RNA sequence: CCCGCAGAAGAAGCACCGGCUAACUCCGUGCCAGCAGCCGCGGUAAUACGGAGGGUGCAAGCGUUAAUCGGAAUUACUGGGCGUAAAGCGCACGCAGGCGGUUUGUUAAGUCAGAUGUGAAAUCCCCGGGCUCAACCUGGGAACUGCAUCUGAUACUGGCAA
RNA sequence: UAGCUAGUAGGUGGGGUAACGGCUCACCUAGGCGACGAUCCCUAGCUGGUCUGAGAGGAUGACCAGCCACACUGGAACUGA
């Protein structure tokens, strides 16, 4: 592939309106300690399976909505 | 169309050319794509003053480039190969 | 609220040196050991134990060179509120040389003298000197 | 090779039924050039007397500290009192850039290549004493192996 | 630009001959140095670390006949240049044409050796340099020239000049009348009784 | 102290009050001399300071001393002022730059001419 | 840029000198006039006011004002504090948040390694070269301590599992 | 300043653009954003860099170069690569 996250799902509750988070972990570039700066994004999936608080592979793809420039590429556990 | 020219980068009464691969529309001491050479017209006898890279040069005119009137007259001058 | 055992080594040793102690003892754990060698390895001490099975039991044996404790400083440099890792260039030599930083690198808990040598960076530790 | 030097001289007062009574304070330091070095304090009613019978202080009460040729070895904290001092060896390109005060200890000392500053009070009495301290519990570049090698 | 006073009251502050009459007599007197630089000269100055520290630069300074400008870049430029501040600093001062001119000695005064330069009357590996501060290098070659040679001034210059210690670091010559930089001065040529380290802890704090 | 505490609010740096709102760091402004007074100092001090109150070309209405000794300055004079409180006057912020506008010089002073506007005497 | 010509001829001023801070005397004045960055000078011997002579510092600039950073470890990440000096919420419970004993497996996000691309030129710096020097101009490096992709490493942290 | 949001968030089809696209429309879903700071208020061109500082930092964005934006103020398109 070229490149690709992962994240768990949050919110699946719309017609292929995914919506999946990706915690990070950063450097805080003045007082070192590490902190948690999350990424939220709308990414699209057909036929409605991904459910909420399942984790999932994600790859970006040109605009398929404003606000979606990404689409699924797997998924990863459920009934979290 | 892009081209390779003098862009002038000397000193008042004592000129000091920066040679360079360009968009032509572009300011003459402005944005370039890449430097090619310089030629200083004062140099004198001494040694250098008229360094010119003429690999790329010769590339970038077939890649489409074209050439100033006082740029080409350095290149049949610095001769080419001798 | 034991949120740092490492911490409760390094002055378990500080406190217990000060107090011109010859043993020491406190719960173990690999990470404990792996760093007890260094101690020893580097020569901070005279040599470590660990007597127990269930419930395991770090045992240090301090040095004294002459009145004087060898372990002129021991203290902590990460830290569970703030965690440091410095890369290789950028790996820190206590005391100009002299005394040593203990790093934890993806190839087991060395010292800066080590990592160095390694090639490679962690999270330092402590420094001692 | 004597070298001797006073740092701060000062007047201080008692006051008594009849007002008050002044004097002074001379606060100096001696050392050899070669580590060796000590302060002396000292007060009296006038003022060559003071800085007399400090520059003796000196003469005894003297430490003597690890060099390393021109240099410290490593760094170094000092800290008496409200002074907090650090100096630092510095692979000398001139050096001996400190706060006149403890120069003055540092030069004597024959360090010869620092670089220093205070931190906190600059009381004199307290710094040129920090640093002392500093320089003296500064260890062996070698006799950390005395400690360890075993 | 140049002093242009006095200049024997200089010698008498800074406590030292600094030679800006360089010329006939010798260990002053015929002046009157020390006791009294003015009104109350003759009083002891039990002066400060700062007080010192500023006088010793500044006899560096009224010796080569430069202004503080300068003087303060010749420091940040010895700085710059490897190895000890403090040295650099004299070597730069020495590199000085004006000064490599009086000190092949065709000059009394390292002054007149200047108004020399000043006047196109001098010229490095061939061509005249008339500005005081040309730095000279190895190797370099400064001579009177022709037009103005063997007048007045430097004849007795050039004589006196073997009067003096005679340097090292150069050769004169006296017929051709010109003179080579062979290497820049080592620290051990010249001073003794000029202090860096107080010019360099003065522009260090 | 926390690292924490630090990240959640950072570390603020005082900012700097002026002592000089003449206005917009300026060199000085103009002004009109709305009343030309001269109160006294004090505490320790005692004595007759000769002062004024300046409109400023900016709005700011402001108490600004008259340096020197003497002075030609009335109401409606147009003079210049620049930072300098006067610690004596308390409230007295600004001096007024003799010998600008229609701020005459000090008159015969040979000293420090320059401060208190006054031209080279002819030798 | 070069040559001749005349005559030293056309070319020195500004701040300061009580302490911090390099530089001291007299006279005038007398809490007045006035000075003053801070401390503080002035009521009869004022090195602090004003003039003078002297001196120190700069110098075609010199001082004053304004302005940023510095020293200020005086917002302290580097690098600080809270009993009596500024500072522990009157007390407790507790959501979020932060942190979390110990063992094995797994994960590889943090973390670490390497590779590659990228990080415009100028600037800064190092060695040079060109204008009488210098400023200035300029060849070439170095540096851009950053970012991103891939591949690795798994001690420590995070996830997962028991 | 603690809630903000109806083309709002998404889906389906037509239209549309040099092009992907709520870009537009019609219908369907009831979504979307937010205490890791939305919304609202205030200030502001950004950068390379500049000055300072041992550094870390602090301050700053003239002159040179890059990007953006504006051309009396508000609005609109036409021509044309
Ligand atoms: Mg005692
Ligand atoms: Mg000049
Ligand atoms: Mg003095
Ligand atoms: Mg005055
Ligand atoms: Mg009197
Ligand atoms: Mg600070
Ligand atoms: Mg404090
Ligand atoms: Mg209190
Ligand atoms: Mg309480
Ligand atoms: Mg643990
Ligand atoms: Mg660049
Ligand atoms: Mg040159
Ligand atoms: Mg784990
Ligand atoms: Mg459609
Ligand atoms: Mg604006
Ligand atoms: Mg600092
Ligand atoms: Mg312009
Ligand atoms: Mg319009
Ligand atoms: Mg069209």
């Amino acid at each position: 592939k070229i490149r690709t996250l992962q994240g768990r799902v949050v919110s699946d509750k719309m017609e292929k309106s995914i919506v999946v988070a990706i915690e990070r972990f950063v450097k805080h570039p003045i007082y070192g300690k590490f902190i948690k700066r999350t990424t939220k994004l709308h990414v699209h999936d057909e036929n409605n399976e991904c459910g909420i608080g399942d984790v999932v592979e994600i790859r970006e793809c040109r605009p398929l909505s404003k606000t979606k420039s990404w689409t699924l590429v797997r998924v990863v556990e459920k009934a979290v | 169309m892009v081209t390779i020219r003098l862009a002038r980068h000397g000193a008042k009464k004592r000129p000091f050319y920066q040679v360079v691969v360009a968009d032509s529309r572009n300011a003459r001491n402005g944005r370039f794509i890449e430097r090619v050479g310089f030629f200083n017209p004062i140099a004198s006898e001494k040694e250098e003053g008229t360094r010119l890279d003429l690999d790329r040069i010769a590339h970038w005119v077939g890649q489409g480039a074209t050439i100033s009137d006082r740029v080409a007259a350095l290149i049949k001058e610095v001769n080419k190969a001798a | 609220s034991m949120q740092d055992p490492i911490a409760d080594m390094l002055t378990r040793i500080r406190n217990g040196q000060a107090a011109n102690k010859a043993a020491v003892t406190m719960p173990s754990s690999k990470l404990k050991v792996a760093i007890a060698n260094v101690l020893k390895e580097e020569g901070f001490i005279e040599d470590f134990k660990v007597e127990g099975d269930t419930k395991p039991e770090l045992e240090l044996t301090l040095k004294y060179f002459q009145g004087k404790a060898v372990v002129e400083s021991i203290q902590r440099v990460s830290r569970p509120g703030l965690r440091i890792y410095k890369r290789k260039d950028e790996l820190p030599k206590v005391m100009a040389g002299l005394g040593i930083a203990v790093v934890s690198t993806s190839k087991g808990v060395m010292t800066d003298r080590a990592a160095r040598q390694a090639g490679l960076g962690g999270e330092i530790i402590c420094y001692v000197a | 090779e004597l070298q001797e030097k006073l740092i701060a001289v000062n007047r201080v007062s008692k006051t008594v039924k009849g007002g008050r009574i002044f004097s002074f304070t001379a606060l100096t330091v001696v050392g050899d050039g070669n580590g060796r070095v000590g302060f002396g304090y000292g007060k009296a009613r006038e003022v060559p007397a003071a800085i007399q019978k400090a520059m003796e202080k000196a003469r005894r009460n003297m430490i003597n500290v690890a060099l390393n040729n021109g240099t410290l070895q490593h760094p170094v904290k000092g800290v008496h009192t409200g002074s907090r001092v650090f100096m630092q060896p510095a692979s000398e390109g001139t050096g001996i850039i400190a706060g006149g005060a403890m120069r003055a200890v540092l030069e004597v000392a024959g360090v010869h290549n620092v670089l220093a500053k205070a931190y906190g009070s600059t009381n004199p009495i307290n710094v040129v004493r920090a640093t002392i301290d500093g320089l003296e519990n500064m260890n062996s570049p070698e006799m950390v192996a005395a400690k360890r090698g075993k | 630009a140049r002093y242009l006073g006095p200049k024997l009251k200089l010698s008498r502050r800074e406590g030292t001959d600094l030679f800006l009459k360089s010329g006939v007599r010798a260990i002053d007197t015929k002046c009157k140095i020390e006791q009294a630089p003015g009104q109350h000269g003759a009083r002891k100055p039990r002066l400060s670390d700062y007080g010192v520290q500023l006088r010793e630069k500044q006899k560096v300074r009224r010796i080569y006949g430069v202004l503080e400008r300068q003087f303060r870049n010749y420091y940040k430029e010895a700085a710059r240049l490897k190895g000890n501040t403090g040295e650099n600093l004299l070597a730069l001062l020495e590199g000085r044409l004006d000064n490599v001119v009086y000190r092949m000695g065709f000059g009394a005064t390292r002054a007149e050796a200047r108004q020399l330069v000043s006047h196109k009357a001098i010229m490095v590996n061939g061509r005249v340099v008339n500005i005081a501060s040309y730095q000279v290098s190895p190797n370099d070659v400064v001579s009177i020239r022709e037009k103005a040679k063997k007048q007045s001034r430097v004849k007795a210059a050039l004589e006196l000049a073997e009067q003096r210690e005679k340097p090292t670091w150069l050769e004169v010559d006296a017929g051709k009348m010109e003179g080579t930089f062979k290497r820049k001065p080592e620290r051990s040529d010249l001073s003794a009784d000029i202090n860096e380290h107080l010019i360099v802890e003065l522009y260090s704090k | 102290a926390t690292v924490n505490q630090l990240v959640r609010k950072p570390r603020a740096r005082k900012v700097a009050k002026s002592n000089v709102p003449a206005l917009e760091a300026c060199p000085q402004k103009r002004g009109v001399c709305t009343r030309v007074y001269t109160t006294t100092p004090k505490k320790p001090n005692s004595a007759l300071r000769k002062v004024c109150r300046v409109r400023l070309t900016n709005g700011f209405e402001v108490t600004s001393y008259i340096g020197g000794e003497g002075h030609n300055l009335q109401e409606h004079s147009v003079i210049l002022i620049r930072g300098g409180r006067v610690k004596d006057l308390p409230g007295v912020r600004y001096h007024t730059v003799r010998g600008a506008l229609d701020c005459s010089g000090v008159k015969d002073r040979k000293q420090a001419r320059s401060k208190y506007g006054v031209k080279r005497p002819k030798a």
